[PDB]
């Protein structure tokens, strides 16, 4: 994740074991239960989309649902690219490039260029994009999945 | 499973029967105008006929609470 | 929670795993044992409205409570509300909004939002006005709830 | 706790949750028996009268000991009163007040009041006078649930 | 439950009896006056007739300890 | 219990007796001499008729591990 350090900058630091086992453990206990997106949502504060694949990636099991949510994310983002056309003109010297569907799934750019988008100013929410996609993508679990 | 196959059982009491209606109605995404028109409407009418009638005694305006007080010796 | 830094400033840090799982593992235990209040208490120390929502949404099971609760959380808000009406004329450039039952409740305020009214100087205990609808929720609870 | 920081002062930090739980585990499994005492002497170590309601607010269980406890902690609370009367005259500008039996139970001092008693210079030891009254009350319940 | 319907079993102890009382005095949250006469007055009116005869020996004035070693053997 | 009510059974080893009068003796508060008169006294006095025999021939002036040794076999 993208932490404050105590010089007062925004600093990437890795995410912890257990609390990439409590991700799992949540996984392993409660399945598809709606207490999973409010579980999520405090687990993935301050999160990047890399981080974010390691979650997903790292599931066991459940890969109907798996495969559900993978083609959603895609959906999703097919969406992100529609919705937002590319620019005009070569991108300038002095800036940086505007993000797609897959750099917001963290697919087409590195965690510097994560970082860049939102360390600087103004910054892209890049995270709470690719937020909602998953807790989208886990309503239409949640409803699929409601028996 | 449903919202409209939450029903109360003959012997069932109305306590464990609100509990399986607000965590159906928990894994329910609707707008809440619908959600409240759920909550007056269906969990009555699938209430159980002892308790139904209870029910109906109460008028409209009640709350949780005295609902959940009312039906408590059916 | 919102905690003071060792520079002596008070920033917003998040809360931790083994908190959240002792949140969940006191309602396992205990139910609507009346030690839930001070206990409820002390992990709520610094806390905000957000992470007052986060609790509540991740509870599982005993949902005619957890119903009861938002109700009366609703109520205690639409009281807030009633009880100190909006103020005079146009929001001040110079100053922020006063909140209202929804702000809170957390609902129609941000984060920053959450801190700016905390840190800021008046300070306004929106945590502890919350707090008290929680544990005056908890008492109706608690006396429903003994046999 | 009032605690002391780096920088060389006296200041207020929070409890730990599992030294709450660890409070709590003593109780749950060796309930009245003798090592309770040096165990709650231990934990309550830099312990505010706050912190000490907090303790004895949070059990669960053996309720005849809580009442008897309580009804020790008014007692010794009321002797306090008898043996320390109030001052003479108006209290000062430049002073703050002397505590009553309630301050030093907690009940009638805010938070700031008791971290000003114990940090000031000459300190009063509030937390001392509970503690004693505490293990008083131990040995009260301890001689009857001997069996 | 209600703490009118706390009472003491015919050959249940006292004590066992008097931390189910405490238990749900610690439930109930009214003013210490009112908390005060139902003390006074609850614990003994549904105790049972062995210690409740013990227990008008004991007078008034009494306190816990002297009560809970009084009605020990019954 | 009493610290009076505390004696060695016909078949209980000593042993498991010393553990429960230091046990007792750990919930007496009195002062440091009328425990030590304690221990020299009822310790023996409550012990069983068999290892009674065998403290008698240690005579004055033993200590735990000695008297604990002594009353092994019985």
């Amino acid at each position: 994740p993208i932490v404050q350090n105590l010089q007062g900058q925004m600093v990437h630091q890795a995410i912890s074991p257990r609390t990439l086992n409590a991700w799992v453990k949540v996984v392993e206990e409660k399945a598809f239960s709606p207490e999973v997106i409010p579980m999520f949502s405090a687990l993935s504060e301050g999160a990047t989309p890399q981080d974010l694949n390691t979650m997903l990636n790292t599931v066991g099991g459940h890969q109907a649902a798996m495969q559900m949510l993978k083609e959603t994310i895609n959906e999703e983002a097919a969406e992100w690219d529609r919705l937002h056309p590319v620019h005009a003109g070569p991108i300038a010297p002095g800036q940086m490039r505007e993000p797609r569907g897959s750099d917001i799934a963290g697919t087409t750019s590195t965690l510097q260029e994560q970082i860049g988008w939102m360390t600087h100013n103004p910054p892209i929410p890049v995270g709470e994009i690719y937020k909602r996609w998953i807790i989208l993508g886990l309503n239409k679990i949640v409803r699929m999945y409601s028996p | 499973t449903s919202i409209l196959d939450i029903r109360q059982g003959p012997k069932e009491p109305f306590r464990d029967y609100v509990d399986r209606f607000y965590k159906t109605l928990r894994a329910e995404q609707a707008s809440q105008e619908v959600k409240n028109w759920m909550t007056e409407t269906l969990l009555v009418q699938n209430a159980n006929p002892d308790c139904k009638t209870i029910l109906k005694a109460l008028g409209p305006g009640a709350t949780l609470e005295e609902m959940m007080t009312a039906c408590q010796g059916v």
